[PDB]
DNA sequence: TTAGAGAATTGGAGAGTGTGTTTTTTTTTTTTTTT
DNA sequence: ACACACTCTCCAATTCTCTAA
């Protein structure tokens, strides 16, 4: 029965119900719908049979015209300012953090090699007013899942074994597998999941060997965090939230807050952030590269006469592409090389 | 309805079984064996095959054709245990002495109903009542051979099999008691007084209940029937099951497991944790009444057993044939039997004699004693082996496990002090507790080795105490309160604290051993790794050999093979040497000198602990069992300094 | 019933026509002729159903729609064409009414009729159906009665008759009741005859639709299946699994007297008639590999080859390449005559600082094997990686799984201490043994160890001696064959190397695809599985006594000279030359072990334990 | 007074018919993952 | 289909009665 019409302290009524050939494989589990049938019993005290109902009725990707807007934006020469001001436009300041979320959402570009070694696309980034971004990233994403440290279950964050025969389940890193997920208190997260976030996050997988299960989960996700060590070496990139203390914004909101007590907009931007990683996936040209490895080489070598490490450089490269990836242009330039290593100043 | 041909006529086959029985010969064979029936000295027969093939060899060389019975008696054997039986009865001879005859209730009430018949004047009885017998056949020799004579996993017995005679390898998970099973019963009507009999086959039947017999019915005589024990037959029954060894089954599969019967003579042959190549006849179980109208056409099987083959001789199996008497004859002949069954024990490992003549004596063992007011006193020997990683200790612990008849094999870290000893399982669905025994009891009258020793757990170790020096087992759990036998003796190996041996720290500490259990042990051996470029190169070059030729190099050294070696330890451990006054005068003056000994160096680097009584009938259960490998009936003075000699050897490794 | 006759004339003309299967029939009737004179093939043959249509269309969709009025007739010809064909005289009791017709099973081109379980549906009864999916329950093996035969004692006549089930039969027919006649008709008591009896072997199997399907988190949809005779056991639990055969239903379905007003539905399965396994390791060469890997063998520097093709994107380390080249061979395992056991398998770790493509290169090993489990060390305990009590039954860990294979493991520095202690048995024994309540028995793993780790200061610590840097006891560490020791120098020609290498990788495009779309010589890794399948089943080389008076030489040098060794050299460093000169003389195809392999794995084992050549 | 011919009453032999059957703790020993 | 519980039916065993020697 429907929940805006149970009598109040009581638990739902419920009856049960049949149908047959064109009528069959129709409807899925918590729809709400309309029914037509015949009210009637079957046999299952004295003189006493059980009702049930017979149905005889039930009741319950772009088109050229979408794309040539997202086209459009495409070719606009600010477009990276209009999306980072369209991301959570009530938090005042905080230029690279709305930079750095534009490229967590739309992420690198995914390869495959002759010697069957695996290259990642996922982009993570760690932040120490912060309870507002992850909701809006929940709210813009195609895909989101959104939870605190000590997860929804005994399966934490990653996963865990449970009792009488064992099972396993997992927690907030396996369901949240191609999409998005973000963490809202990093610290409190679990003595088991400190060590198992390694695979996760660098292999993409979970692998269990426990009490005779034997089985690997995928884990294909981009993870943002916050919190307030060496696991911050996990991450892409790490920045700190700041602040400011306005009265007039303080007064607008609330403002606002009375008004309900008495630029891009959201479904625009996922679904153009969808089109753009349905369409595009590009490449370095030869420029960047030689860019790149004079960079590289340069930090390390003024360090040493004072670490960077290759797991850092191909973190670059995601960004870069990440950041091509908006013009829709299919190969990367030194433009976006130049944005990658300024926007790399995370310290 | 319908009928076939087929190319086999039994009359033949019975003609040739009935000149078989009364022609063979290695008098005839088999005439011997039915005079002992006849005379009731003996109550079974064994048919041997190979006899069936040897006739029609002769036969065949005479110039004559004949059937191969052999194949026929494999193809369908069911039907050939009556053929057998029905030539017997029919060949029987006459007794050679007097039996004693009124002892038998069915003499005296076949004698009267025959007398009634008699008088009435002026078949009777089913022949299963009077066979006094059982008749068993034995597979073919796999040297002469046939499928009998080729063993089968648990898993090859396919539903081809059904109705054949086959032979299979395993072992026995468990095993029933014995209780009666009908073949004849016996009845008496009370009116009329005369009695009736009915046979049974099937796993149930229907009682008899009204006189039918024809002088009762036209009497008009409507009696009743009553059942009687005295005059029934009954034969013993039994029923096991067995499982395929762990080794052979195949990745991810679950093993399986068949269900054996046993009657007559051959009742309690099979015991459980036994390895075994048990044969017989494989056969389906019909069901029965209503049951089969609605059961289908899916089968339930079992196994007839008719021969059983062990592949070890328990050492309790011994006797003195001149078969083996030969055999130990060589031994004794060529002397030093010491040394060279010492150097016999895993050939393919250099040097470590020392140790391998303290193993030799672990297998032999001392004197069990029993005072007169009812004190008893350990006979078992206890040894331990500790020392540096890579010198070969897991390796010679599981060599020796392959020798001993009795014995099983187990870790520190994979043990359970409770899985080691004895556990009260709820086990079945019923909420029944149920003791089942643990690895020592499994290896009772045998040797346990535990490998690993390190690293079991501080509290599990515990469990050993009462095994190790009482020899049994005492449980007060749930609803369970009694003592096990366990005559076992322990074998362990070791690494010491922090893995390779500290100079640093005195032998007690890197040992790091309680000293409760560190007693427990009559002989711990000491082995360390010392590099030195003139032994380094001599093992180098024996160990590549070895990888070479999978034979151990030989220029003088013959080892004796582990069958031969077996039947000489089994006749060793048999003689019982007693001690004499001038050999206890010498250990009791040596027992001093090692406690003083002891008293002076407990401060010192070179210290061990403090020698206990224990440490006195250490050296008498090594002085005994070195009496016994030389078939002596007195300990000598030679044995005495021989077990002194080995137990101070253990600790020269501390010396470089 | 005159139109059976035609069915059978018709399938005739067809096995007439289509020699091919002659040919198959008459090589497996004297294959199992040769050998039942000193294993025997099945009496079943597999025809292309594409054939069949180009042959009569008339015959091809009667079988494929009505196959309980076809499949019956076409197999009674080909008993008949079997028969027909020459056998040995003679024939013995049991083969003379044996009761066994040769069988029937199908290939390519369904259709319409290629299925899965979820989509499985009534308009499908009594079809000829293929479906896919992944085997999740099995049943025990029982047998199953279909003619007894019985001795009258009088007569001296053999009598006979045949039994009936609804799962045994395409057609239907009146159920038997599984009773054995006692009395002749004529009222003889009768016998029966066991061994001349036939029965046949049944099984029971589950199969569900892959999970890669499931829509929406719903519940998923599985299908019983009958298999009997020939099919049994050839599937387990876990498998995915492509099998054929008629849809089917059963039973009175309640309308046989029943309480529940017939709402409830009739039953239905598929009878299994062939069966297919999916490859979700093995292949099988062609003559066309021998003759390449066999003229490959003959260049003068095949190890170099093989082993830089070995993760070509990869940069440096070529001694653990050659190192890994090496333990996918491995050596030979020794079983003496009275039953001791001496080792074959190379066990391999290596520890060193962040980033230096440890992970990255363990990763390879698991792509390349035929048999390969991975695990991360901290993710797995003792039992779960050899072996644990259910219910009694024992049930099987990581390292009991891969049992002639390699097993992966990352993290190995955060596996405790209680964990690892479990392993000290596999990497030596080469088994796993239990004694907890209720069980005591042996299981085999005979696997091959990789493992990666961290140093304990985080970085490796030159100015620290390695046992303080590499927390772990002796006694393992002298299980590894070969312990590696691996660092991230800063150096400008060297960082200036590995960054162009990695762009040059990343700067990659699949060969079907346009730039931006979303997705020496080196021998291909295809080849080179084929290549070590090869040589590890056709050649296991012999030792010799050249190669021999290297090995003793540099064992006692090595053992007895003092030098800063960074682990500790056994009985088990010999063991290690040994394998490692069998495993090279293997990647060269000799049949026997010449001086220079003993050369070259000492050369390797020198630069790994002693740190430099 | 015996006995034998005819009639009536009762018993149970035995033939027939329908039927039923397979098939949430609470307490206590032991292994395993979790803090 | 296989032991049981219960019902139905026919046939001859039995005792009673009448008649005459
Ligand atoms: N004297 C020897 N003769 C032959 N092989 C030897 C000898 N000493 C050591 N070995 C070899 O050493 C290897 C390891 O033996 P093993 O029994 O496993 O050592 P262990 O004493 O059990 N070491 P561990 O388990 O680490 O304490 C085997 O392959 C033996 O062949
Ligand atoms: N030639 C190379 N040398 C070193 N690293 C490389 C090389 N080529 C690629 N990489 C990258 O190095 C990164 C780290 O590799 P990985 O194998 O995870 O290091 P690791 O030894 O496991 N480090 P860690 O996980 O901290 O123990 C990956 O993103 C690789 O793609
Ligand atoms: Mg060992
Ligand atoms: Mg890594
Ligand atoms: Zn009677």
């Amino acid at each position: 029965e429907i929940p805006e019409l149970v009598p109040v302290g009581e638990m739902p009524r419920n009856l049960t119900m049949t149908c047959d050939r064109y009528l069959t494989n129709k409807v899925i589990p918590g729809t709400r719908v309309t029914i037509v049938g015949i009210y009637s019993i079957y046999n299952s005290g004295v003189a006493i049979r059980t009702p049930y109902i017979k149905i005889l009725g039930i009741q319950s990707m772009f088109t050229e015209e979408e794309e040539e807007e997202f086209l459009q934006l495409s070719r606009n020469p600010k477009l990276y300012e209009i999306l980072t001001n369209s991301i959570a436009p009530s938090i005042f300041g905080n230029e690279d953090i709305k930079k750095a979320i534009v490229c967590l959402l739309m992420g690198g570009s995914k390869k495959i090699l002759p010697d069957g070694m695996r290259l990642r696309g996922d982009i993570n980034v760690l932040l120490l007013a912060k309870s507002q971004l992850l909701k809006f990233v929940e709210k813009v994403s195609p895909i989101a899942v959104y939870t605190s440290g000590k997860g929804s279950s005994a399966a934490g964050l990653t996963a865990s074994v449970q009792r009488r025969e064992f099972y396993l389940e997992g927690g907030a890193m396996v369901l949240a597998d191609g999409g998005v997920v973000c963490i809202d208190e990093f610290d409190k997260m679990r003595d088991e999941d400190r060590v198992a976030i390694h695979e996760a996050m660098e292999q993409q997988t979970i692998s269990i060997a426990k009490a005779g299960i034997t089985t690997v989960l995928n884990s294909r996700t981009s993870v943002l965090a916050a919190a307030n060590t060496t696991i911050l070496s996990r991450f892409d990139m790490i920045f700190i939230v700041k602040d400011d203390h306005n009265e007039e914004r303080d007064i607008s909101i609330a403002n606002h807050v009375i008004n309900i007590h008495t630029e891009i907009s959201i479904e625009k931007m996922k679904r153009y952030i969808t089109y753009c990683r349905l369409k595009c996936a590009p490449r370095l040209s030869p420029q960047a590269a030689e860019k790149l490895s004079s960079n590289f080489v340069t930090i390390r070598k003024q360090l040493l006469i004072n670490p960077i490490t290759i797991r850092q450089l191909e973190a670059i490269i995601r960004i870069t592409e990440s950041l091509a990836k908006l013009e829709l242009s299919p190969i990367a330039q030194e433009r976006h090389v130049d944005e990658a290593i300024r926007l790399f100043q995370a310290s | 309805l319908p009928s076939i041909q087929l190319p086999v006529d039994y009359n033949n086959l019975f003609n040739e079984i009935t000149d078989f029985l009364v022609t063979f010969k290695q008098g005839p064979k088999y005439m011997a064996m039915l005079q002992k029936v006849a005379n009731r000295e003996l109550n079974s027969v064994i048919i041997d095959l190979d006899d069936i093939l040897q006739y029609q060899n002769e036969k065949f060389l005479q110039g004559t054709q004949a059937d191969d019975l052999v194949s026929a008696i494999q193809q369908n054997a069911n039907h050939f245990t009556e053929l057998f039986c029905r030539a017997i009865d029919n060949n029987m001879p006459l007794p050679t002495k007097e039996i004693d005859y009124k002892d038998d209730v069915l003499d005296v009430i076949l004698n009267q109903r025959r007398l009634r018949n008699e008088r009435m004047l002026s078949e009777l009885f089913p022949p299963n009542l009077t066979r006094r017998y059982f008749l068993y056949f034995k597979p073919l020799s796999q040297n002469c051979a046939a499928i009998s004579s080729k063993p089968l996993s648990v898993r090859q017995i396919k539903g081809d099999f059904l109705g054949q005679l086959i032979t299979v390898r395993g072992i026995i998970t468990r095993v029933s008691d014995v209780k009666p099973a009908v073949e004849v019963i016996a009845y008496t009507c009370d009116q009329c007084g005369y009695e009736v009999f009915q046979e049974v086959n099937s796993r149930t039947f229907t009682p008899l209940s009204e006189c039918t017999s024809e002088e009762c019915s036209q009497n008009q005589t409507k009696g009743q029937l009553f059942m009687s024990t005295r005059a029934s037959k009954f034969s013993a029954f039994q029923e096991c099951k067995i499982q395929e060894l762990s080794q052979q089954v195949p990745v991810g599969h679950i093993p399986r497991s068949l269900n054996i019967h046993v009657n007559g003579t051959l009742v309690r042959s099979l015991s459980p944790g036994d390895i075994v190549d048990v044969t017989g006849i494989f056969l389906p179980a019909p069901y029965t009444g209503f049951k089969a109208l609605k059961a289908g056409l899916l089968t339930e099987t079992y196994l007839e057993a008719q021969f059983v083959r062990q592949h070890k001789k328990k050492f309790a199996s011994f006797s003195l044939t001149s078969d083996v008497e030969e055999r130990v004859m060589e031994l004794i002949t060529s002397g030093d039997v010491y040394n060279r069954l010492a150097k016999s024990i895993a050939p393919e490992i250099y040097g470590n004699l020392d140790v391998k003549k303290a193993l030799l004596l672990l297998l032999v063992g001392g004197v069990d004693k029993r005072v007169g007011d009812g004190m008893k006193i350990r006979g078992d020997i206890n040894v331990c082996l500790m020392g540096d990683p890579g010198v070969a200790k897991s390796q010679l612990l599981k060599a020796i496990c392959k020798i001993s008849p009795r014995g099983v094999y187990t870790t520190g870290k994979g043990s359970s002090g409770v899985g080691l000893t004895a556990a009260v399982m709820k086990d079945p669905v019923t909420d029944e507790m149920i003791l089942e025994g643990g690895a020592l009891v499994l290896a009772d009258n045998g040797i346990c080795c535990i490998d690993e020793f390190d690293k079991m757990d501080e509290s599990d170790r515990t469990a050993i105490h009462e095994v190790m020096e009482q020899q049994t087992i005492s449980i007060s759990k749930a609803g369970i309160n009694t003592t096990l036998n366990a005559r076992t003796s322990i074998l362990a190996a070791a690494n010491p604290l922090y893995g390779r041996y500290n100079p640093r720290l005195s032998p007690l500490d890197n040992i790091n051993l309680p000293a409760a259990l560190l007693s427990r042990f009559d002989i711990l051996f000491l082995m360390l790794d010392i590099p030195s470029r003139d032994d380094d190169e001599k093992l180098a070059e024996h160990v590549t050999y070895v990888h070479m030729h999978n034979k151990q190099p030989d220029l003088d050294f013959t080892p004796v093979e582990p069958s031969k070696m077996r039947e000489y330890i089994a006749y060793a451990k048999t003689k019982r040497p007693v001690m004499s006054e001038a050999v206890n005068d010498y250990v009791v003056q040596a027992y001093i000198r090692l406690r003083q000994d002891s008293k002076r160096e407990m401060d010192s680097k070179f210290s061990f602990g403090q020698a206990t009584p224990r440490t006195l009938l250490g050296i008498i259960r090594l002085s005994q069992a070195l009496a016994k490998l030389r078939l002596a009936d007195m300990v000598d003075i030679d044995d005495v300094e021989e077990a002194l000699r080995l137990v101070r050897v253990s600790k020269e490794s501390l010396y470089q | 019933d005159a139109v059976f006759g035609d069915r059978v004339r018709r399938f005739q003309e067809f096995l007439d026509t289509f020699t091919s299967y002659r040919d198959s029939v008459r090589s497996i009737q004297v294959y199992n002729s040769n050998n039942a004179a000193n294993n025997i093939l099945p009496h079943r043959i597999i025809i292309s159903l594409d054939d069949l249509r180009e042959f009569d269309r008339s015959f091809w969709s009667g079988i494929l729609v009505e196959p309980a009025y076809f499949i019956p007739p076409a197999e009674k010809a080909l008993t008949d064409l079997a028969d027909s064909m020459d056998d040995v005289p003679h024939p013995n009791a049991s083969a003379v009414s044996s009761r066994h017709p040769w069988k029937l099973s199908f290939k390519g081109s369904f259709g319409a009729h290629a299925l899965s379980p979820r989509t499985l549906t009534a308009q499908h009864l009594n079809k000829l159906v293929s479906v896919e999916g992944i085997v999740t329950k099995t049943s025990l093996v029982r047998p199953k009665l279909i003619r007894s035969v019985h001795y009258a004692a009088k007569t001296g006549r053999f009598h006979y008759r045949d039994y009936t089930d609804a799962t045994t039969t395409l057609t239907t027919r009146i159920p038997t009741p599984a009773i054995y006649p006692t009395e002749d008709t004529e009222g003889n008591k009768l016998t029966t005859e066991y061994g001349y009896s036939t029965f046949i072997d049944h099984q029971r199997i589950t199969v569900q639709e892959m999970p890669e399907m499931a829509p929406a988190g719903q519940l998923p949809r599985s299908i019983d299946v009958i298999l009997d005779d020939d099919l049994v056991d050839k599937t387990k639990p876990g498998d995915r699994v492509n099998v054929v055969g008629v849809f089917k239903s059963l039973g009175a379905g309640g309308m046989n007297q029943s309480n529940s007003n017939t709402l409830i539905g009739f039953k239905t399965l598929i009878l299994g008639n062939t069966v297919y396994p999916l490859h979700a390791a093995r292949q099988m060469l062609t003559d066309f590999d021998i003759r390449n890997i066999n003229k490959l063998s003959k260049k003068k520097d095949i190890f170099d080859i093989l082993s830089q093709s070995l993760a070509p994107s990869i940069y440096g380390h070529d001694h653990i390449k050659k190192a890994i080249l090496l333990m996918l061979m491995g050596g030979v395992e020794k079983n003496l005559e009275n039953g001791s056991h001496l080792r074959g398998d190379i066990n391999i770790l290596m520890v060193g600082d962040p980033s230096t493509a440890k992970s990255q290169l363990l990763r390879f090993v698991l792509n390349t094997a035929s048999l390969a489990i991975a695990t991360t060390g901290r993710g797995s305990s003792g039992v779960g990686l050899t072996a644990a009590v259910t219910t009694r039954r024992l049930e099987a860990g990581a390292m009991v799984l891969a049992d002639r294979g390699v097993v992966c493991i990352d993290e190995f520095d955060k596996m405790t201490d209680v964990d690892r202690v479990a392993i000290h048995e596999v990497m030596e024994q080469q088994t796993v043994t239990i004694a907890k309540a209720g069980i005591h028995t042996t299981l085999n793993a005979r696997c091959s160890v990789i493992a990666a780790a961290n140093p304990v200061f985080g970085q490796y610590d030159v100015n620290r001696d390695p046992h303080q840097n590499i927390a772990l006891p002796d006694s393992l560490l002298s299980r590894f064959d070969l312990l590696f020791v691996v660092t991230d120098d800063i150096n400008e020609i060297r960082d200036r190397s590995i960054s162009e290498h990695v762009l040059r990788t990343h700067r990659y495009l699949p060969p079907g695809y346009l730039e931006g779309e979303p997705v020496p010589k080196l021998v291909t890794i295809p080849f080179l599985r084929k290549y070590v399948q090869y040589a590890k089943e056709r050649v296991i080389p012999q030792l010799t006594q050249e190669a021999i008076n290297v090995i003793v030489k540099n064992y006692t040098d090595l053992r007895n000279d003092d030098n800063t060794k960074k682990s500790p050299i056994t009985a088990r460093t010999l063991e290690t030359l040994i394998r490692l000169a069998t495993a090279h003389a293997k990647v060269r195809l000799s049949k026997t072990v010449n001086k220079v392999d003993a050369k070259v794995a000492a050369n390797l084992l020198r630069f790994a334990l002693l740190g430099e050549d």
